[PDB]
């Protein structure tokens, strides 16, 4: 009935399309097309259809009866001036998701996307407003972030990307100021296929990394005059193709560094102060190039010298103290920020233990106090996230000039806590001694010092609860770095970031800090809570708090976060069982107090969860009590207990018939027991029977 | 038209021009497009003809495909070929060397599949198959005898072109289409591949497209032909589908049977008790889903299976008389359903 | 061509096409006459007008008489040669041949289509020679 | 132009591309493409296609200044036509079955000269070095229509670039029918500019003894025509310069001479054949070759051992150079002047 109805709406649409037709045509108009019409009022009317025609697509989802409506869409997109071509382009992406592409639709359908970029380099800011930059996204959906759609797709569409590749930064559009949403889709799309370096079978390759090279050009953009994060991000996947490919243009844009270098150079000022920052800016990147990306052969290529950069950090130290108090201010953050990306250009080792000496003093730089070649001098000399990274610089040096003063420098952070400089101290008592971690103590510091940890620091706790708490006490690397790559367009934050936990401890040993998780305690979320654990003896009684503990997660504020599932089930891999039993008899109770299916059903979940982990009879004995719940009424039950027995047996790689005789025996016997309290209290005989039987 | 037109069709020549265009392919067109003299002057023809394309650039057209004499000329090369892919598969029959004959008709059905993609770029291509013998193009006959014959995806490919020519072809023309359909059900098979699945959740859509395919019915159980594929459908193995992959084969199938029901038109059916079972195999995806509780374009996806699972349970009701007693053998498992619902619930917005 | 000067292409009338067909082909024909490169293609656009056949249509029996003069250049057409097709010819000159039965339909005196009709006896003839 | 001057190469493209492509070679180019380097050119190939198909090339390389008159389309990816070009050097090297790509070789010559037709900037990339044409220079009838394909690149070049193209051929003996067709050098004087001093020689005679040979079977009148288009081109070279070589040039002119005129004569009709045209341009231009001979000189005493017969034929060719339409003025008051 609906699809007949559909059928009329369909022809009403087909109207609406043939007004658009004639529009198309710009010739002869129609005279009648109805009522009163109007042909901007026609469109109007039709921006409103499309709305729920979006909604109306999925209902539809009409194979062969479909894509010709898309094919129409594109060239409605054509008829439809920015935002109003935008909705029928947003309800035409969305039929995308679904659809993947049309293949009727084409090369039309690359033309439409070519549209689009031929718009972009000439598009008015109204226009940009009236654009969407969802529908950017979907034009990043076009190309998939791995491989999916953009791995599938048409190599004849890679040549219409190919063509966009010609457009704006090869043509040089990119360089020239773009509205910032369309930008950031920008560089997304030349990581879309460039970044990806997906198929490319359609894509030039030898002679694309020629066009590569145009792109390298296009990469500059404005340069020394967002998505140039993200291209630096894409500059950085440029620098990952010349690792392992060198290994059997980059020097140049060394020497375009070198030239952003000349204009510091030629005077502080000379060099865009952010400008300076941006080309200092994936200098660490750069630093994870090469060499580090060689670490992940002779080592007789160099990367861009350290010694160098310190000059020009001296110049960058020198041209803080040029800068006005007008001057500078988040600017100079920001050349704080390039100093922190010295010492992650360090890493592991700094080239000079003076410039370390220097870097410490550079940490203090705007702020200092608590924990310096400089002294008073640096004084004499002249933000929540500037504190923060104030206290990642002292972070990232570890013991070495001021190894007391770092652990000044924690109670510095004590000293303050306000906002993230309150959350900027709870990460850097957890970083604040990488030797402190290597020996075994409590942790005590900030954990210690505020039994409530703030909400937001408590969460940064929870981090340093994954440092600590599993982590053993023996430190291998000390660098949380890894191998990140780009975290979206995330502000990097921490520096670093990328088998059993972490290179005995008593639950008493854990003491406060396992304390203050608790199922009173807010969470929402648990977040790393699970922390350590959740990601290289004797507990006993102690063992049993942290049981209790485990109870608190049982009842799971959140169902999602027990989370606990699974989590705990690795735990109980690497006594407990008289404890656990009693544990699920108490969340039994609890839950019968309650009254509540959903938090029934978290506790049955948690129980086919504790059963898959098991490798014993008794918490198949605890499956069997969720059996008894499968016989009792109202739902869930059986039908749940069906499922769980499934999932029992893919935890159990079990045999079936085979399995069910291990699996009953004494069990069985129990399983026997509990038809014969059914015996005991039938309160219906043979009916009873049956009703048993059929639970049987 | 004009210049927008002929870029199109400049295109469609570019996919037959890139050498092999097809994965698999060494070259498509060029060496793979070149009596033996008699296919030479076809093969001078084509190029002729693709000169033809580059000299000129609602329902019924769907996507618009340029029509040409030279796009029939290109076309009727490409039936040469067809036609030597066409020897191939009865030298095949023959063939008890072989293999090699077999890839040089698998290079021509991949010259086929760029001929697909040619009959979508091409009306002239799509009407002459169109007008068949007098019904199937005798050129499309050859490829309804490859049809009743890798081969396999080639035939897959084959079908993906019928079905390319079906949105362009008119109801009329499914109906001449149609009993090939009656053959193919009988072609189908578990052991062929979810891709090829896929291909027949698109001749399912060709069924709904001709009314007499429409008088074809899941309804009359085994009886009917299409009660035994939607009883497939139902188990769901999906053995060749991978991962997602093979839920969006299931998201295929999920809207063909949401289609049937849209039709007016649409155990007395083996496919609706089947299509209860179908609901259960869907609903264990879903669990596994609600154990997850969209970011990933497939979870989103599974949101969209969700809903597409409501207009389903409607369907259901409808598809058995016995619900409740369908739901009963499917019951532990409809418990579970109704548990993802709620998960559902919250997923909704 | 058939009017891009109007009444100044009036002026020029037969003459103007009559050096055009001087000018490709004429008489000589072969191979290095006409390019590959513009082929029968080129003749082709030309021809498509010739499949119509509107002697009627067009402005000048004269300029027509050029046109029959094209019939003969299709006959010159008609030959081996790079960048043609004989099937294709089939393909394309039939239509013309349906234009010729057209005018035979309709006219007073063959006249400039006598010469075509002479042209339509060509081929017809090459058929009997073959066939 | 953009896409519609693109689809004009493409078909230049596919002119190779048709079966038995162009000149009835069995390759197609691409199918000739059809060691992992060549392969690489054949994908390369493709997308030269690809890039014909966007006719981005066209409405390319838009300044006319200096080379090749209206300026030559971008034929952007006319370089990847190029690799697959290298590629073809490749084929064949061992000798620079057995020179099986020769005839692929010239036909992709012959695609390279569409080529040339199509990028201004591709000449351009050649005659940096292109290498692979300098590898050519450096190496039958196919190699005369590969020399052509040299002097459509030249026309193409723009002018002292093309001297030095010029320069780069290795040796005019290197340089030095089909071989008649590549006489028929003309494209250098048609570049007129620098290499005038190439153009003077050290005793060109030996070419005049050529044409005064008639050497090639065919002997076309057409034939004949452009070799004397070429002893044209020589005269016009020699009045941009500024013997008894001359003179051999003149004795190669005279026997023609006497068959010209007296044959027209023989006719006694206008000239209607086409050969019979050119023969009348011909003749118009002995009218003018006279004048500048009489510009020449001394000159005069040369032509007087011979000038007995060439006067027999002239006193013919003047009354039937009055007549002809291809005879012009100022050739006539030369034809005067010898009256």
């Amino acid at each position: 009935i609906f699809g007949v109805l559909t059928k009329e709406l369909l022809q009403l649409f087909e109207d609406l399309v043939y007004l658009h037709r004639r529009n198309v045509m710009g010739h002869a108009v129609e005279w009648p097309v109805v009522q009163l019409m109007s042909m901007q009022n026609l469109e109007f009317i039709e921006v409103t259809l499309l709305m729920v025609l979006t909604r109306i697509i999925a209902i539809v989802f009409f194979r062969r009866q479909e894509l010709l409506l898309w094919q129409i869409g594109c060239v409605l997109l054509e008829y439809g001036s920015p935002k109003i071509k935008s909705l029928a382009i947003s309800f035409l992406t969305e039929l995308f998701q679904l659809g993947g592409l049309p293949a009727q639709p084409a090369s039309t359908f690359f033309s439409s996307f070519l549209e689009l970029l031929k718009h972009l380099v000439e598009m008015d800011t109204d226009q940009l407003k009236l654009y969407e930059e969802p529908l950017s996204k979907l034009i990043k959906t076009l190309f998939p972030f791995e491989a999916e759609a953009y791995r599938n797709i048409e190599p004849v569409y890679l040549n219409m990307l190919l063509e966009k590749l010609c457009v704006m930064f090869e043509d040089g559009v990119l360089m020239r100021l773009k509205s910032d949403l369309l930008k950031a889709a920008l560089c997304h799309l030349l990581q879309y296929f460039l970044k990806f370096v997906p198929a490319g079978y359609e894509s030039a390759l030898q002679v694309r990394k020629v066009y590569v090279r145009n792109i390298c050009k296009a990469l500059l953009d404005v340069l020394g005059i967002y998505l140039l994060g993200p291209l630096y991000a894409a500059l950085k996947m440029e620098s990952m193709e010349i690792i392992e490919e060198i290994q059997c243009l980059w020097s140049a844009l060394k020497q375009k560094a070198e030239s952003l270098q000349i204009s510091l150079e030629y005077s502080g000022l000379k060099n865009p102060v952010i400008e300076m920052l941006e080309g200092i800016a994936v200098v660490l990147q750069l630093t994870a190039l090469c060499t580090v990306h060689c670490s992940h052969p002779s080592v007789v290529i160099t990367w861009m010298s350290l010694d160098f950069y310190t000059k020009v950090l001296k110049s960058c130290r020198s041209l803080l103290e040029s800068v006005q108090k007008l001057d500078l201010e988040a600017t100079i953050d920001k050349v704080v920020k390039i100093y922190d990306a010295l010492i992650y250009m360090q890493v592991n080792s700094s080239f000079e233990d003076h410039i370390l000496e220097d870097l410490c003093g550079m940490l203090s730089l705007p702020w200092i106090y608590s924990h310096t070649t400089f002294a008073a001098n640096l004084l004499t000399l002249s933000s929540p996230q500037a504190q923060s990274r104030c206290v990642f610089l002292l972070t990232l040096f570890p013991r070495r000039i001021f190894l007391e003063w770092r652990t000044a420098v924690y109670n510095w952070a004590l000293q303050s806590s306000h906002e993230v400089i309150r959350a900027s101290c709870v990460s850097g008592f957890f970083i604040l001694l990488q030797q402190q971690n290597s020996c075994n103590r409590v942790p005590k510091i900030l954990i210690d010092k505020v039994k409530d940890d703030s909400d937001i620091v408590k969460k940064e706790f929870a981090s340093i609860l994954g440092q600590l708490v599993c982590t053993l006490h023996g430190m291998f690397y000390l660098t949380s770095s890894l191998t990140e790559p780009f975290s979206e367009h995330g502000h990097v934050d921490l520096f670093c970031r990328n088998s059993q936990h972490e290179c005995q401890l008593k639950a008493s040993v854990c003491k406060p800090f396992l304390f203050l998780l608790k199922k009173k305690i807010p969470s929402p979320v648990k977040l790393a809570f699970i922390d350590n654990l959740h990601h290289h003896r004797e507990d006993e009684t102690d063992v049993k708090a942290v049981l209790g503990t485990l109870l608190n997660l049982m009842e799971d504020p959140d169902k999602d976060v027990r989370a606990f599932s699974g989590n705990i089930k690795h735990i109980l891999e690497s006594f407990i069982k008289e404890l656990f039993v009693l544990r699920m008899k108490e969340a039994y109770t609890h839950a019968q107090i309650s009254r509540n299916n959903e938090l029934k059903d978290t506790l049955i979940l948690t129980t086919g969860d504790i059963g898959r982990a098991a490798k014993g009879d008794l918490v198949p004995f605890a499956l069997l009590h969720l059996l008894h719940c499968l016989l009792s009424k109202s739902a869930s039950v059986s039908g749940a207990a069906y499922t769980e027995i499934r999932a029992l047996v893919a935890a159990k790689s079990v045999k079936l018939q085979s399995f069910f005789s291990q699996y009953k025996k004494p069990i069985c016997q129990f399983l026997v027991e509990s038809l014969h309290s059914s015996q005991m209290t039938a309160l219906d005989v043979a009916h009873q029977r049956e009703m048993a039987l059929n639970t049987l | 038209w004009r210049q927008r037109s002929n870029t199109q069709g400049s295109i469609l020549i570019n996919l037959l021009l890139k050498q092999p265009l097809i994965p698999g392919s060494s070259l498509s067109l060029c060496h793979l497009l070149s009596s033996l003299s008699a296919l030479r002057e076809a093969q001078n023809l084509a190029f002729t003809g693709l000169n033809l394309v580059a000299r000129n650039e609602g329902g019924r057209r769907a996507f618009p495909l340029c029509q040409l004499p030279g796009a029939v000329h290109f076309l009727p090369l490409v039936q040469f070929f067809i036609g030597l892919h066409c020897q191939a598969l009865q030298d095949l029959a023959a063939a008890k060397p072989e293999d090699s004959v077999c890839i040089l008709e698998g290079f021509s059905v991949t010259a086929l599949s760029i001929l697909q993609h040619l009959v979508c770029h091409s009306g002239a291509v799509v009407s002459l198959l169109l007008s068949g013998v007098g019904g199937q193009h005798p050129l499309l006959k050859m490829l309804l005898h490859l049809l009743a014959f890798l081969q396999a995806s080639v035939l897959t490919q084959c079908l993906k072109v019928l079905v390319k020519l079906a949105e362009n072809t008119s109801c009329d023309f499914l109906p001449r289409f149609q009993c090939v359909f009656q053959v193919l059900p009988k072609c189908l098979s578990p052991e062929t591949p979810l891709p090829s699945v896929l291909l027949a959740v698109e001749l399912l859509s060709l069924l709904a497209d001709h009314d007499q395919l429409a008088p074809q019915l899941c309804s009359h159980s085994e009886g009917c032909l299409l009660l035994l594929l939607y009883m497939y459908i139902t188990s769901r193995p999906d053995r060749v589908a991978l991962e997602t992959q093979w839920l969006q084969l299931e998201q295929e199938v999920v809207w063909l049977l949401a289609k049937l029901g849209v039709q007016s038109p649409l155990s007395n059916c083996q496919c609706n008790v089947e299509v209860v079972r179908a609901l259960t195999v869907m609903l264990h995806r879903q669990w596994l889903t609600v154990r997850r509780a969209p970011r990933t374009d497939q979870q989103r996806r599974t949101v969209r299976c969700l809903r597409d699972t409501v207009l389903l349970l409607h369907g259901l009701s409808q598809k058995d008389k016995l619900f409740m007693m369908h739901c009963v053998e499917v019951l532990h498992q409809f418990d579970q359903v109704m548990p993802g619902v709620s998960m559902l619930i919250r997923g909704l917005p | 061509l058939v009017e891009m000067d109007t009444d100044q292409l009036k002026l020029y009338e037969e003459p103007l096409s009559k050096l055009i067909k001087t000018l490709f082909p004429f008489e000589a024909e072969a191979y290095r006459n006409i390019e590959p490169v513009y082929l029968n293609m080129l003749l082709e656009k030309l021809c498509v007008m010739f499949e119509d056949g509107v002697l009627m249509r067009l402005k000048s029996d004269l300029l027509k008489a050029a046109l029959c003069h094209l019939l003969q250049y299709f006959l010159k057409f008609v030959p081996a040669g790079y960048e043609s097709a004989l099937q294709v010819r089939k393909v394309y000159v039939r239509n013309i041949c349906k234009a010729l039965l057209d005018v035979l339909g309709i006219e007073v005196d063959a006249e400039y289509l006598l010469g075509p009709l002479y042209a339509a006896l060509k081929m017809e003839s090459m058929e009997i020679i073959e066939e």
